[PDB]
RNA sequence: CUCGA
């Protein structure tokens, strides 16, 4: 019912929630455990 | 006759209608619905008959 | 080339136009001013910068004609090719074209059969759409929401495929089949039976057929490759001060390239979906901000806080390429100066300054200076003009002579607004014009300016001598009256020269000729006014070609003798023997032109101007303050009106009269008081008592200096002398109400303070009306030219045997348009004969001109059938004989003249000038038509029908009066009786509409129940009441189904007959059916049963054919009428024919007036309600000859009342141009209910159903279209795209594959070609034939 | 925008 794109963008970003202090530590631990599987699984290759 | 075609019932359900008339396409909260009707008419900078 | 084609553009076509993909948003460099690599200005893609140079400068000098440098890639060619090379941008996502999306209708939901409100939820990334569903729980194009897609993904897995964005609509258009839906809709179109859907399914079927006929594919609606304009049509030029100055397409293009590169970068970073869904939305917004700016959402603003002009804002409006740079250009060899009057000229000459003709004719001067060897080259011939030497001004007199030059004055309203004169050379700085052509130009010498255009070639120089010279335009194309009628000063001189005093210094003497009357006037022995006896010799040429002299002593003045040395040979002396006002001079010039030719008329009109200026200078006609004479009985009339207003005032101060009576009494006693002074001043002005030859007191018409300007028609009327001696009449405040007290003071005695402030409402109203009238009167002319642009005389004769029938207008009182000038000029259709019904006096097709039309005027003929433009049978133009007479020249029109531009200019030019009892007037016979009538009880006649009109015939046959008479009037006379002027022949009530019974027998009040079906009302004063019924809404709502039918029967009860037929007679009951005469009464015929009671935007409303708000409805077919279903606001009525198809019904709201009742009979095309009628229903029910006769009797009552003469032939041209698109109702050749041309649906029957097969049938029905719509539905789309709605016309003609043909003469003006009319029309046949 | 026809 609108045509201003900034209202569409802010309405789309409005659905998600802000993060607390420990939430960023949780997501950083997720990223490190995502890359650590690639690190410890490349050790069985000749490359 | 106006009080029957009126779809609202309460205060917090009537500011939402003014918000959806003036700012369509944005989902309203109460804290931003009160401030629109306050700063529309009853603010010392946004309204002036002078 | 000979045809322009237009269609959609495939991406292969855009790659075939392109010269290289643009990749970077850079325009130029900042230190040096060079275009950058792969920019918007790049030298590799669009060509080099300078002539025959690359960028690096490795190649120059024209030796390398077409090499490509290996360093910079620039192809060495001219810099001219920067205006013709295009580039393209490879979009990283498909995006929708805004023209095929958000025009109205949608054109992309018209194909998909989906609303625009549903498509825009998919183009914006808001809701998914299902392309295909393997399990049919999800249908095609069923829009899912954001969260519903998560349920549908888990309930099915990957059996369905849903997408979101412009690629969803692209895969939706790509995965459709036209050949399934075409046959499906073509089989369900002739299965269903409705009207509301068959006006849409036909359009969808025609769109699907036009897609496969043009060869397009529906995937090209969605852009994938966007083309770039060449970089010399959107330039970037450095100004003088070092600041650059760009066009604004280098901002929108730079936005598209920037956001496209950012989308290419975001798709390789593996970004989340909230970023990519926003980036694709921004790319689509930046694309349609370039194609058409203010359509999607908010308009894109630059840095100036102004909306940037997009690509669609460059071809539309009054600033596009169409309306400002293609139809009208700025031309070379042109000039501009202030005009001034000079009377020493002839009719074909004009002045010209020396310093203007030295600049216009400069290359002619160079070509003449080089030929005589006076300068060896052009660079040494320019110095001889820069010094203004001796030999230049003697070469200019050879260059200028026999070389015409045009003279245009803006605004160029009509055809005479541009004329070609033969120049002379005067010193000064002002174009000297001839004083007689100022009536054509409408040029007052008060600071006007005129433009000077030179023709260059040898063909155009011959089109200014034989086509546009001012001695050829002495007749207006609007009407046969002259346009070189003399103006104010010369007509005052001719009025003063032809008068007579009483004593006059030597009257009664006898003279030999006119040449001894100038010798008497010049020596002073006899005055200019006298009464003498001269001996003249006039020539009458009624001998065929030969001139017979005859001599007689005439009793005349001296001035009428001294004028007669000017008049040519063939004219008689009765043309100068009168007082010679303004109408008599134009009548004399018209008589000379009709009798003698063109070559004496120019010399006569020049000598009249040379004489009227001379004998007005010798007189001296000065306005003094002693000339405005107050009537001496003026204060008495004003004192008497001031007495009579006080009686009404004191009657209002007590209670005797109301306010609305006093307000009209004051106006009615001031109007007669104003006219009693306006009579007195005029009766004092026009009479002067001079001494006779004896001592007597004889009166003559006066020699007052301000009456002679009013009587001679030079300046002013009698309405403006009243504001100089009598009182100002009654001013009106701008509410519209008239102020009570008037301005009792005039302009000689001087106004008051309040009377001058009251006098400013009218002047400001009339001055602010002209500033808003001319906009509509100059917009109507533009709407009129662009409809009738392409109507040129093509054939010479077609045998059509039909045409409309002429009749003088006879409304109300006297005739307003006689037959002598209404039928003049047109050929006849059928061989009309004498009132003794044999002895054919004029043949079938002869040109009715003078010496033919007064022969009709001698006899008593009244209705001649003439050929007309609305019934010609040729294609793409009308006959020469079906048109009539060329009103400018005076002969039959020639094959090649564009009619419709002359007709449109002739209608649209004077639009800025525009803003009971029956009492006969004379003695004659009485005729009636379509009349059923019975005698009354007393011995007179009553009338029981609707179509009857009382037509007074004279003693010879022509209808002098035509009077309407309604149903149920009681006449005083019978049919065909001798009458007396002033007598009353009809007596009928104005307010009520009675329902008088025709039957001579008893009555009985049958079938009425008081309380449930009818009501009761007793006459509270007299008592002679009866059983009445209430109105529609006020009555009981319990008995609206039980119809109260007062069935009149005798004392027995037997059904009495209608007179002449077996069926019984009843008298039914509508609302307000108050009957008077009691039950069981005996009546005769003529006995009442009941008496039921009751400017220029008009022209722009007629030609637009707008249906009015309250339309007078008409009955569709013949038959008897009864009301059917009941009032749900609108109760039906059926039209059941006696001999036809019963079940046709209708739907009447608003039960004010029903001219038919529920037992009466009607016809096709009559009145059911009353009021104005819509012009569509006149075409649908009555013939075409009743629409083209309704308009030329309705728009000719706007121009006639204002006093503007326009010949009726100029209106039938655009009425022919209106009813041009015709819809078919049967089939057999093309389709079912599509709207084709009437010219293509006539060529088919001229081919198909003659020798190919039998009558396969292409029966159509004509359709009427307004002038804003009959030009947006032509064949050639270039003639529509320059008029109005360029976006809709170009979009509608691009998905259909429309092919232009360049038929008319507005597309040949755009492409720079010879128009197919006039001198180009002879050449155009040698192109059309050899092809 | 102000002015002229
Ligand atoms: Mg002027
Ligand atoms: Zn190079
Ligand atoms: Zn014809």
């Amino acid at each position: 019912r609108t045509t201003d794109p900034v209202r569409m963008y802010m309405r789309e970003m409005g659905t998600v929630e802000l993060l607390t202090r420990e939430g960023e530590i949780d997501i950083a631990k997720r990223i490190e455990d995502g890359i650590n599987q690639v690190q410890c699984s490349v050790a069985e290759y000749p490359e | 006759e106006t009080l029957r075609v009126d779809p609202t019932n309460d205060r917090l359900s009537a500011l939402v209608e003014i918000y959806r008339m003036m700012r369509p396409g944005e989902p309203p909260t109460r804290e931003a619905a009160e401030s629109l009707f306050e700063n529309l008419f009853f603010s010392e900078d946004r309204y002036d008959l002078s | 080339f000979d045809a322009i084609k237009i269609a959609l553009a495939s991406p292969d076509m855009i790659r075939s136009w392109s010269f290289g993909e643009v990749k970077k948003p850079e325009t130029i460099n900042y230190r040096t001013f060079k275009p950058e690599r792969d920019g918007l200005f790049c030298a590799r893609i669009f060509g080099p910068v300078k002539d025959y140079e690359c960028l690096c400068g490795k190649y120059k000098r024209l030796k390398h004609r077409g090499v490509i440098c290996e360093k910079c890639g620039v192809e060495v060619t001219q810099t001219k090719v920067r205006r013709e090379r295009m580039g393209h941008i490879e979009l990283a996502s498909p995006t929708a074209h805004i023209w095929f999306l958000k025009s109205l209708p949608s054109r992309i939901g018209l194909l998909l059969d989906m609303p625009l409100r549903d498509i825009e939820r998919v183009l914006y990334f808001e809701s998914y759409v299902v392309i295909e569903g393997g399990m049919t729980n999800l249908e095609r194009q069923q829009i899912l929401t954001e969260e519903q897609y998560l349920d549908a993904l888990e309930e099915f897995g990957d059996e369905f495929d849903a997408k979101m964005g412009a690629e969803a609509i692209q895969a939706l258009l790509k995965s459709m089949d036209l050949e399934q839906e075409c046959e499906q809709l073509r089989e369900e179109l002739n299965e269903t039976n409705s009207e509301t859907k068959r006006k849409k399914l036909t359009k969808r079927i025609k769109l699907l057929e036009a897609f496969v006929q043009s060869g397009n594919k529906p995937e090209w609606m969605i852009l994938t490759v966007l083309p770039v304009l060449p970089p010399d049509l959107r330039p970037l030029v450095p100004l003088d001060g070092g600041r650059f100055a760009t066009s604004d397409l280098n901002d929108l293009y730079r936005r598209v390239i920037n956001r496209n590169n950012r989308l290419k970068r975001l798709l390789d970073l593996a970004a989340p979906d909230i970023i990519v869904r926003n980036e694709k939305r921004m790319l689509q917004e930046a694309v349609d901000a370039l194609l058409d700016n203010g359509r999607r959402g908010r308009a894109i603003t630059g840095s100036n806080k102004r909306p940037l002009k997009s690509l669609a804002d460059m071809i539309k409006g009054k600033q596009g390429r169409f309306r400002q740079n293609l139809l009208g250009k700025r031309v070379d060899y042109s000039g501009r100066s202030v005009i001034t009057v000079g009377p020493y000229l002839r009719l074909h000459q004009c002045g010209l300054p020396k310093k203007m003709a030295l600049e216009l004719f400069k290359p002619f001067i160079y070509g003449k200076l080089e030929l005589r060897g006076l300068a060896t080259t052009i660079k040494a011939a320019k110095k001889m003009v820069e010094r203004e030497e001796a030999v230049v001004w003697d070469i200019l007199d050879e260059v200028i002579r026999e070389h015409p030059v045009l003279l245009n004055r803006a605004p160029t309203l009509h055809r005479l607004g541009i004329q070609a004169f033969e120049p002379v050379l005067i010193e000064g700085k002002a174009i000297q014009l001839h004083p007689l052509v100022c009536a054509a130009y409408n040029a007052d010498f008060d600071g006007d300016q005129m433009a000077v255009h030179v023709p260059l070639t040898l063909e155009a120089q011959l089109e200014a001598r034989a086509l546009m010279m001012s001695t050829n335009n002495i007749l207006s194309p609007a009407n046969g009256e002259p346009i070189i009628v003399p103006s104010q000063d010369v007509v005052l001189g001719l009025y003063y020269m032809t008068r007579d005093c009483v004593n006059a210094k030597g009257e009664g003497m006898v003279l030999t000729g006119p040449k001894e009357a100038e010798r008497l006037y010049r020596s002073g022995l006899a005055s200019l006014h006298a009464r003498v006896k001269v001996r003249i010799t006039e020539y009458e040429k009624d001998a065929n070609g030969e001139l017979v002299a005859k001599t007689s002593l005439k009793d005349t003045t001296v001035g009428r003798a001294i004028l007669w040395m000017i008049v040519p040979k063939g004219l008689p002396y009765s043309i100068v023997n009168q007082a010679l006002g303004k109408k008599a001079i134009s009548k004399m010039l018209n008589t000379c032109y009709r009798i003698l030719g063109l070559k004496p008329t120019v010399i006569f009109a020049d000598q009249i101007m040379y004489t009227g200026f001379a004998y007005a200078a010798r007189s001296g006609a000065s306005v003094g303050i002693d000339d405005m004479v107050i009537p001496e009985k003026k204060h008495e009339i004003i004192s008497e009106a001031e007495a009579e207003v006080a009686e009404i005032q004191e009657q209002f101060q007590s209670g005797l009269v109301t306010a609305g009576e006093r307000y009209n009494k004051v106006i009615d006693i001031w109007a007669a008081a104003n006219d009693r002074v306006s009579k007195a001043m005029m009766d004092n002005l026009q009479t002067e008592t001079v001494i006779n030859r004896d001592g007597q007191e004889e009166k003559q018409v006066s020699f007052n200096s301000i009456y002679m300007m009013a009587d001679s028609g030079a300046r002013g009327s009698a309405a403006q002398i009243r504001q100089l001696a009598g009182m100002r009449g009654l001013m009106a405040k701008p509410d519209g109400s008239i102020i009570e007290t008037p301005i009792t003071a005039n302009f000689r005695e001087g106004l008051n303070v309040l009377q001058y402030f009251i006098s400013t409402h009218g002047a400001r109203k009339g001055l602010a009306d002209t500033a808003l009238k001319t906009a509509n009167s100059g917009y109507l002319t533009r709407r009129l030219v662009d409809v009738a642009q392409d109507l040129v005389v093509t054939e010479d004769d077609c045998g059509t045997h039909e045409g409309i029938m002429m009749t003088p207008v006879i409304e109300g009182g006297d005739v307003k348009e006689p037959l002598r000038d209404r039928v003049l000029g047109r050929v006849t259709a059928e061989d009309v004969l004498k009132p003794g019904t044999a002895d054919i006096l004029v043949p079938r097709n002869t040109l009715l001109h003078e010496q033919w039309c007064d022969l009709l005027e001698e006899n008593s003929v009244d209705a001649v059938k003439v050929r007309s433009v609305v019934s010609c049978d040729t294609d793409f133009g009308v006959c020469a004989h079906c048109y009539g007479r060329d009103l400018a020249r005076g002969h039959i029109i020639n094959k090649g003249e564009a009619i419709g531009v002359i007709a449109a200019q002739s209608i649209g030019e004077p639009g800025t000038q525009l803003t009971s009892s029956i009492q006969v007037k004379n003695k004659g016979s009485i005729k009636l038509s379509n009349v059923k009538s019975v005698v009354n009880s007393s011995g007179k006649l009553v009338i029981t029908s609707r179509n009857t009109e009382l037509k007074l015939i004279d003693e010879f046959g022509r209808t002098k009066e035509s009077y309407k008479v309604p149903y149920g009037a009681v006449l005083a006379k019978g049919d065909g009786e001798q009458v007396a002027g002033g007598e009353t022949v009809a007596n009928w009530d104005p307010h009520t509409m009675p329902v008088i019974t025709e039957v001579s027998g008893f009555v009985r009040f049958t079938d009425m129940i008081d309380g449930q079906t009818i009501t009761r009302q007793t006459d509270e004063l007299t008592g002679l009441s009866s059983l009445v019924v209430l109105d529609s809404a006020e009555r009981t709502a319990g008995g609206k189904d039980l119809r109260p039918a007062l069935k009149i029967v005798d004392a027995q009860g037997n059904d009495v007959l209608i007179p002449g037929t077996d069926m019984p007679a009843q008298y039914f009951l509508p609302g307000k059916a108050i009957v008077q005469l009691e039950d069981g009464v005996q009546i005769s015929s003529g006995d009442t049963l009941a008496r039921i009671p009751q400017g220029l935007p008009r022209v722009a409303d007629l030609f637009e054919a707008r249906r009015p708000k309250e339309p007078a409805i008409l009955a569709e077919i013949s038959g008897i009428v009864s009301f059917g279903k009941e009032t749900k606001g609108k109760r039906r009525l059926v039209i059941t024919p006696v001999d036809g198809s019963d079940p046709y019904e209708e739907m009447i709201p608003k039960w004010r007036q029903l001219n038919v009742f529920e037992g009466e009979r009607v016809e096709r095309g009559d009145v059911i309600s009353d009021g104005p009628e819509a012009p569509h229903d006149i075409l649908r029910l009555r013939g075409v000859h009743a629409v083209t006769r309704y308009i030329v009797n309705e728009v000719q009552d706007v121009y006639r009342l204002q006093g503007v003469k326009i010949n009726d032939k100029h209106i039938e041209v655009i009425v022919r141009q209106m009813l041009r698109k015709a819809t078919i109702v049967n089939a057999g050749s093309s389709d079912f209910l599509e709207g084709e041309q009437v010219e293509y649906s006539r060529v088919k029957i001229a081919n198909r159903e003659l020798e190919a097969n039998g009558k396969v049938g292409a029966t159509y029905s004509r359709d009427l279209l307004g002038i804003t719509k009959a030009s947006l539905a032509t064949e050639s789309f270039i003639s529509a795209a320059s008029f109005q709605e360029t976006t809709r016309v170009l979009t509608e003609a691009a998905v259909a594959g429309k092919r232009d043909e360049l038929r008319g003469l507005k597309e040949n003006v755009i492409v720079g070609r010879l128009i197919p009319a006039g001198t180009g029309y002879a050449y155009h046949q040698d192109r059309m034939r050899r092809r």
